[PDB]
RNA sequence: AUCUGUUUGGUGGAACCUGAUUAGAGGAAACUCAAAGAGUGCUAUGGUAUGGUGACGGAGUGCGCUGGUCAAGAGUGUAAAAGCUUU
RNA sequence: GAGUCCCAUAACCUUUGUACCCAGUGAGAAA
RNA sequence: GCGAUGAUCUACCCAUGGGUGGGUACAAAUGGCAGUCUGACAAGU
């Protein structure tokens, strides 16, 4: 959409620089589709209606940059030691799962593993099968830093820490609110990942 | 449409009778006899004592059409260009080949005796 | 005596020399002709001479468009003042090898020197030219053919249709398709902004029902609060500001920010709502015009989005094509009509709006009948 | 893959002794195999 | 045959082409452009692993297209592929050239030739979703128009009712067509020839394809689709025809 | 140029006016073009008889859009009042159909009209 | 192409010999490029010239045939042209030389009241001109004396003769002897050579535009190819499905022999059997 | 159910038979090693290779080639002229 | 030790709120 | 002052008004199915 506003028509299209989007071999590369492509031309009044949309698309990916910076702010309001831990799209949504912050508190460590992961879970339980191990945890960014059968050993890990992070988010009445408990959590994770990847399964 | 041996050309002429005028008694309507590519080779290879067939054979009413093979024989020529279409009907005097087309369906075969041309696997005698 | 041939392309024309010349009593054999398909053999026939690109896309439309009629452009007359070596007009000719025997005759009307051979040995050798392609250029063509052909293909094909884009529908289909998904939003995000704002005032909403100003006022009162110019812009404004008076829910300062630029979103949406439909109605004015006579530009923009075309409409039976004592009556004898202006705007160069007015009247004395 | 089998599984044994769903169809004779690739899938209109 | 059945999909013997095993079978090809029927035949839609990404099937109606039925009535070798260059006649609209288009995939190109204007009005608007179809709108008899717009072939396809249809074929095939690529001819008798008679046509028009140097490798008939026509895969030898 | 294109003879009017009575009496000719448009999605239709002088000559103009997809011949007659008489029908019937019925008295008969028709073709 | 140009009803007689020649009119100029020029030499009295449509030039875009007839006293027996200015004498009873815009014809040559079978002008000194005869012998001709040269008489009659192209003034000769014999113009007391390969009388002989090679056709069923030097065939073609060669000429570009026969076809061959149609690679060649 | 016992799937697989195979059959790995096919890609270019052994090349010069235009002459042609062919 | 995304960032069923309903045929209706 | 440029045709009770039967679609539900994994060793010398 960012490109409609500068590029226009194919005439246009090679003239206009497109530094600030895509450059230094898209540029050449949409330089080049520029003067042969099946498309037909299109009018000036063909030209205000996409003209019109990319302005709609650029202010919803405006707004939504607006919208995730709302929400690092309420990271930071309600559990600012669970969202130093995890970041702010998961402590967003594992609040949204269960619902209130209190009502997540009071759920143990091992249920806030698998609090996205239940439709495989009770399958998995109800028919004598293994459970799923990560949960709506996974997409953290440091259960990701973990790689193969590490990314378990590390989803027990958060989901204690978080479990403890919690706790002291949702029932502490003086916060100290600089996430304080959260990177003394992430700490001891760094040292429980770090451990884990330097120990390999090889023989030396 | 109707393909021709070098056999039913040979006793052709010594039942004295015309090809296309000849046909038409029998066949009652019309024809237009056609030899391919195979048959004339094997005319012309016939030799010196058979030139008086190869002179009738090429006759502007008698139509030719090419082949596509490796070959000149033309009893496999003819066999091949019938299963594929079942339009033609043949007109042979191989004993042999007789016996390769009445097991074909629906092929009207035909050879020369006596007087005249006969045909046997036409339904639409007369 | 081949000595010259003239290969054309999408990237200007090519003029080739022609070394050996394949021997001509013998060309329909398995050897000459298989040698054509190995480029160690053909390169031993053809060396490049010439290649002069064409100057622009819009050119090569121009001169595309010449070969076809026969005749000769500017640069194929231009290329063939450097390679060919003037000859006399009577006696030992030149030979030039040309794809076409049309064009023969336009190339000695220009230069009377030049014999132009179509013979099946000469096209052979132009059919040897598209088969090894791009590798007699030695890369003087910049660019390839593969993209050259698929834009010159479809400027050519869509010279000789001749339709404009104005004439084109599938701005009515883009349009709908996007008029529903505003509608589909701009309720849900007002309906959001309600839920929103009920934290501040429940009362409003009341009083302004419409989705287009409850999100204005948003952007005009934030907080509490008389004397107030565009809550005038009069009967609900003194009801409102007496009820801001009269506030029931709570009070933080960010969180409305973020429902400011929230309820923001609405009101520049609803008003590209506004722009968005006078377009298609006036783009409904300007393709399918006798349809838009007798049910509107709305609904005659409805059809065509079901229809996936314009044409779609035209193809299908009037009983067919559907809209919606008058069931069984109007809404058949409505879609006879619907259908039959909706042909003449489909085959019609510029359609005339005259007919749609003419076909509309009869429409209206059975709705008279009633 | 080896999951999600057993809603596969029971329909691709329904398509293999398909000559016995219904009494009046009686398809063509042919043995099919359970191919090595496939993909179930509905039909949209 | 209605929207809820589900249905296996399996590849055909044929390359690019797809059967439907459901409670009855269905001939199927992979939609290029998902989302759209060029003619409201009824798609199926499977699902592939990120979430799965949609891949639509289309349907391809036999009563339809001459083409359609000599795949479902059985040849050997289709020489139309999913990856090969495809040269096209007649294509009066997508009702073939659109299912074409998707069986020689985003890497082959087809190459739409129809003379009228109003049907090939339509075959553009389909050309701009669909990539690989590029029409071409000069008549198909006069080979040295668009002479400049398509280069080097695999293999032609023949839907041309016009009886100079051998002539039409060996322009087509002699300055366009890939050499050993074949040629996919579709007879229709009462076009070319009503007084002789349906077979007679078709040995007629075989023997004129021999004299162009195409031996043709088989003939289907598709008779329970289409009342009385043929389609013969020919093969473009032109040097060691024999 | 035209947009009546193709539009008969004199001589072919009389020829193909003739075949459409003895189709009007025999139940095969279908009346009207709504009727015929249908027709030609069926694939019964033998040939399409379009006249010209019908206002407009676009309302009618989809069916050789619709013919030459499926390779089915079509006309032009001059007048939508002589198709009427034709057709046995008391107001002008613009647009008929043959369709394809095998037990046709007049089978032999439709297909010297429809070799006259791709003559024009 | 292998497909015959347009097919004409020449003579209700046989034909005698063909000879081509585009004319030059003293009215207009009839084109070397668009069309072609045929003459034949029949029984009955006539001598047709013949137009062909051609499709070699597309430079452009009437008389598809039988331009003028020069009829004759008697049954004329061959034919051949001469290539400079419009001119061809005829074999019969008396040859007689035509210009082609004379009906009738400018001079009667003969060295006797003898009939006279086949000819041949040379290919340089294009007034000498070579007659045959029923009566064994051989008759030179000289145009520009306007008068016969000399003669030579073998023991049995002389069916063809053929000049070489590229030497000018040495001929071959067919002999109805099982043999083929070579001489020189200057000296007919001295055949430069014998050819004792055939078996029965060779019909026609044509010296191959390259100087080298004589290549012969015989009564008997079959082709001999020879080198001027060797005295003896060095290849010989035959196939059942020809009878009796009467007529056998070489290519123009020296690679692809031509053969008529009796038995209708015209086979056309190669001279060396391993010469290619292929144009061969630098590797290949050497 | 200490009711019976067929069907379907899974395991197992004897006797007879019929087919094929054999220094018993089979698996796993790769920047290994060695035979041998099939297809594709690559400018894959001396039709007789360089302008030149001071016996050389450059420059001018003369001849020779090539083109169109002008002019005479020849030929056809007509009563003549027009037109007309022309190594 | 331990199957997420194939969507519990859902699907289905039920209950209420809202809106609505019981493609073709082809030559007669009006007196 | 008609029509192929289309005439015609496709649950209940209550005296031109309504309720009851079902179906389609949208939206809502802190309605339902629906219950939130294991618990002491592991890794290095
Ligand atoms: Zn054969």
């Amino acid at each position: 959409a960012r490109i409609i506003l500068t590029m226009g028509i194919r005439s246009k299209a090679s003239e206009t620089d497109l530094s600030e989007i895509l450059p230094e071999e898209i540029e050449e590369r949409v330089k080049t589709a520029a003067e042969v492509s099946m498309g037909t031309e299109i009018t000036q009044t063909d030209l205000d209606n996409i003209n019109a949309l990319a302005e709609q698309i650029v202010e919803f990916a405006a707004y939504r940059e607006q919208l995730s910076n709302y929400l690092s702010a309420r990271m930071k309001a309600i559990a600012p030691n669970l969202t130093q831990l995890v970041g702010e799209l998961v402590g967003a949504r594992l609040i949204a799962h269960s619902g209130s912050l209190i009502s997540l508190a009071k759920s143990p460590a091992s249920t806030i593993q698998i609090l996205g992961a239940e439709k495989a879970l009770f399958r998995a339980l109800k028919t004598k099968h293994d459970t799923p191990k990560y949960g709506l945890l996974y997409h953290a960014s440091l259960v990701g830093q973990a790689t193969g059968k590490n990314k378990g050993k590390i989803a027990r890990v958060l989901a204690a820490k978080a479990a403890v992070s919690l706790r002291y988010d949702a029932l502490a009445e003086d916060r100290d609110d600089s996430g304080d408990i959260g990177l003394e959590s992430r700490a001891k994770v760094e040292n429980r990942l770090s451990q884990l990847e330097g120990r390999d399964l090889r023989t030396t | 449409q109707v393909l021709i041996d070098t056999n039913f050309i040979n006793f052709s002429i010594q039942k004295k009778v015309d090809i296309v005028r000849g046909m038409m008694d029998c066949l009652l309507a019309k024809c237009n006899p056609l030899i391919t590519d195979c048959v004339m080779a094997e005319l012309e290879k016939l030799g010196p004592k058979y030139r008086i067939a190869l002179k009738l054979a090429r006759d502007p009413r008698i139509k030719r059409l090419s082949c596509s093979h490796k070959g000149t024989y033309a009893d496999d020529c003819l066999v091949h260009r019938v299963l594929q279409h079942k339009c033609y009907i043949v007109a042979t005097n191989d004993a042999g080949l007789k016996q390769r087309i009445r097991k074909i369906p629906g092929i009207p075969l035909m050879s020369v005796g006596g007087h005249a041309y006969v045909i046997e696997k036409l339904p639409d005698v007369f | 005596p081949i000595e010259y041939l003239l290969f054309e392309e999408p990237t200007g024309y090519a003029v080739f020399k022609v070394k050996l010349q394949q021997d001509d009593i013998g060309s329909r054999l398995k050897e000459v002709q298989e040698q054509i398909n190995d480029f160690g053999a053909f390169t031993k026939l053809i060396e490049l001479v010439s290649f002069a690109p064409f100057k622009g896309a819009a050119e090569a439309l121009e001169n595309a468009n010449d070969i076809s009629e026969g005749l000769v452009s500017e640069s194929l007359k231009a290329i063939l003042d450097l390679n060919l070596p003037k000859a006399s007009s009577k006696k030992k000719n030149i030979t030039l090898a040309i794809s076409d025997k049309n064009l023969g005759p336009s190339i000695k009307e220009e230069f009377p020197y030049v014999d132009c051979i179509s013979n099946e040995l000469a096209q052979d050798l132009i059919r040897g030219v598209r088969l090894h392609g791009e590798k007699l250029f030695k890369g003087l063509q910049s660019g390839d053919l593969e993209r050259a052909q698929l834009g010159l293909g479809h400027a050519y094909s869509r010279a000789k249709v001749k339709f404009s884009v104005q004439k084109n529908d599938n701005h009515i289909i883009q349009a709908i398709a996007l008029l529903d998904q505003l509608d589909k939003d701009i309720n849900t995000f007002a309906m959001r902004v309600k839920e929103w704002y009920g934290w501040h005032f429940p009362e409003l909403a009341k009083l302004v029902p419409d989705n287009y100003t409850f999100a204005k006022l948003v952007l005009f009162i934030k907080d509490k609060a008389x004397x107030x110019x565009x809550x005038x812009x009069x009967x609900x404004x003194x009801x409102x500001x007496x009820x801001x008076x009269x506030x029931x829910x709570x009070x933080s300062e960010t969180d409305m920010e973020n429902v400011c630029v929230f309820a923001q979103r609405v009101a520049s949406l609803a008003d590209y709502r506004r722009q968005l439909y006078d377009y298609l109605c006036e783009k409904m004015h300007t393709v399918a015009p006798n349809l838009s006579e007798l049910i509107g530009e709305v609904i005659g923009a409805r059809l065509i989005s079901h229809a996936g075309s314009l044409t779609n409409l035209s193809k299908q039976a009037a009983s067919t094509v559907q809209i919606l004592k008058n069931k069984g009556r109007i809404s058949r004898y409505l879609a006879n009509k619907c259908s039959m202006a909706s042909r003449i705007d489909n085959y019609s160069e510029e359609p005339s709006n005259v007919f749609g007015s003419v076909l509309k009247k009869q429409v209206e004395q059975r709705l008279e009948f009633y | 893959d080896d999951n999600m089998r057993r809603e596969v599984q029971r329909d691709l044994l329904l398509i293999k002794h398909r000559a016995a769903l219904d009494p009046k169809r009686h398809y063509k004779k042919q043995r099919w195999e359970v191919p090595e690739r496939f993909a179930i899938g509905t039909i949209i209109e | 045959a209605r929207g809820g059945a589900k249905v296996v999909i399996e590849p055909h013997r044929h390359a690019g082409v797809y059967i439907a095993r459901g409670k009855e079978d269905l001939l199927v090809t992979k939609n290029m452009a998902p989302g759209e029927s060029v003619y409201g035949e009824k798609r199926i839609s499977v699902e592939e692993p990120v979430p799965p990404t949609k891949v639509e099937y289309r349907v391809w109606n036999p009563f339809r297209s001459k083409l359609a039925a000599g795949i479902m009535g059985g040849l050997d070798e289709l020489f139309i592929a999913p990856g090969k260059k495809v040269l096209y006649l007649g294509a009066a609209s997508g009702t073939s050239v659109s299912h074409v288009s998707d069986v020689v995939g985003p890497e082959g190109v087809v190459y739409a030739v129809e003379f009228s204007h109003r049907p090939g009005r339509e075959l553009i608007s389909m050309a701009k979703k669909r990539p690989n179809i590029i029409p071409i709108i000069e008549d198909a008899r006069h080979p040295q128009k668009y002479r400049m717009l398509i280069g080097m072939v695999d293999c032609v396809f023949a839907d041309v009712a016009q009886p100079d249809q051998a002539r039409i074929i060996a322009l087509n095939s002699h300055m366009f067509l890939k050499d050993q690529g074949g040629v996919v001819i579709s007879i229709k008798a009462n076009c070319i020839d009503s007084t002789v008679d349906a077979e007679t046509v078709f040995a007629r028009e075989v023997q004129k394809l021999r004299e162009e140097r195409i031996k043709p490798l088989e003939q289907l008939t598709l008779e329970p689709y289409e009342r009385d026509h043929c389609i013969v895969v020919g093969r473009y030898m032109r040097s060691g025809l024999k | 140029n035209p947009k009546a294109f193709p539009l008969a003879d004199a001589a072919l009017t009389q020829q193909i006016l003739d075949v459409v009575q003895q189709a009007a009496n025999l139940r095969q000719l279908k009346k009207g073009a709504n009727e015929a448009t249908k027709t030609l999605n069926r694939g019964i239709s033998e040939f399409i008889i379009m006249a010209a002088d019908c206002e407009p000559i676009e309302i009618l103009l989809h069916l050789p859009l619709l013919c030459e997809d499926k390779n089915v011949p079509y006309v032009f007659v001059p007048s939508r009042v002589a198709l009427g008489r034709a057709c046995g029908v008391s107001r002008p019937v613009i647009a008929a159909s043959i369709t394809t019925n095998d037990a046709s008295a007049i089978k032999t008969q439709i297909y010297a009209v429809k070799d006259k028709i791709e003559t024009l073709l | 192409t292998r497909e015959e140009f347009v097919s004409f009803k020449a003579h209700y007689g046989l034909v005698t010999g063909l000879c081509v020649t585009q004319p030059r009119f003293h009215d207009k100029k009839p084109d070397l490029k668009s069309q072609n020029f045929m003459l034949s030499c029949s029984d009955d009295k006539t001598v047709k010239l013949w137009s062909i449509n051609v499709d070699d030039y597309s430079n452009k875009n009437n008389e598809e045939g039988l331009i003028r007839t020069f009829d004759g006293e008697s049954a004329f027996q061959g034919i051949d042209s001469h290539r400079e200015n419009s001119t061809f004498a005829t074999g019969g009873a008396k040859i007689h030389l035509w210009d082609v815009n004379r009906l009738k014809p400018v001079s009667d040559l003969s060295w006797g009241a003898d009939n006279i079978t086949s000819l041949k002008f040379n290919q340089n000194e294009t007034d000498i001109l070579a007659s045959t005869g029923s009566d064994n012998s051989i008759v030179l001709y000289d145009l520009r004396t306007n008068s016969p040269t000399q003669k030579i008489v073998q023991t049995m009659r002389t069916n063809a003769i053929c000049w070489n192209p590229m030497e000018a003034f040495n001929f071959v000769t067919a002999n109805e002897d099982h043999n083929a014999y070579y001489y020189d113009m200057r000296n007919l007391s001295r055949s430069l050579n014998v050819f004792k390969d055939h078996v029965s009388a060779v019909m026609d002989v044509d010296f191959s535009p390259t100087g080298d090679e004589i290549v012969t056709g015989s009564y008997d069923k079959s082709i001999r190819i020879y080198k001027t030097n060797h005295g003896h065939s060095r290849e010989i073609y035959h196939t059942k499905r020809m009878q009796h060669v009467f007529q056998v000429k070489y290519s123009m570009d020296s690679k692809y022999i031509i053969s008529g026969s009796d038995d209708g076809n015209v086979r056309l061959w190669r001279s060396k059997a391993w010469e290619r149609s292929n144009v061969k690679t630098t590797r290949e060649k050497n």
